[PDB]
């Protein structure tokens, strides 16, 4: 019985990490185009100056 | 003394079943009380961690 319950509970808990990190992901890229589109925009005004 | 030992060993022996009964009724008594509340809390955790 003592197994039922640590089934239970992982499945809860991995249904929670795998919704969390999953969407954690698109806000991870998102901050990473805008990183690089500071980068490359900033060092066009470098370049031209 | 030898007939007063002859009948001493069959009051011994029965002494012996005896002491069987009031060791292993008594040891069978408190563990099967820990077994059944152990399983009324293995059941519930299964619900309570549902």
């Amino acid at each position: 019985l003592k197994a039922q319950a640590l089934a239970i509970e992982t499945e809860a808990e991995l249904q929670r990490v795998q919704k969390v990190r999953e969407l954690e992901l698109v806000y991870a890229r998102a901050q990473l185009e805008l990183e690089v589109s500071k980068a490359q925009q900033l060092a066009e005004v470098e370049v031209k100056k | 003394q030898s007939e007063a030992e002859k009948a001493r060993k069959e009051l011994l022996e029965l002494e012996a079943l005896s002491m069987a009964v009031e060791s292993t009724g008594t040891a069978k008594a408190e563990a099967e009380s820990r077994a059944e509340a152990a399983r009324i809390e293995g059941e519930g955790s299964v619900l309570q961690a549902k």
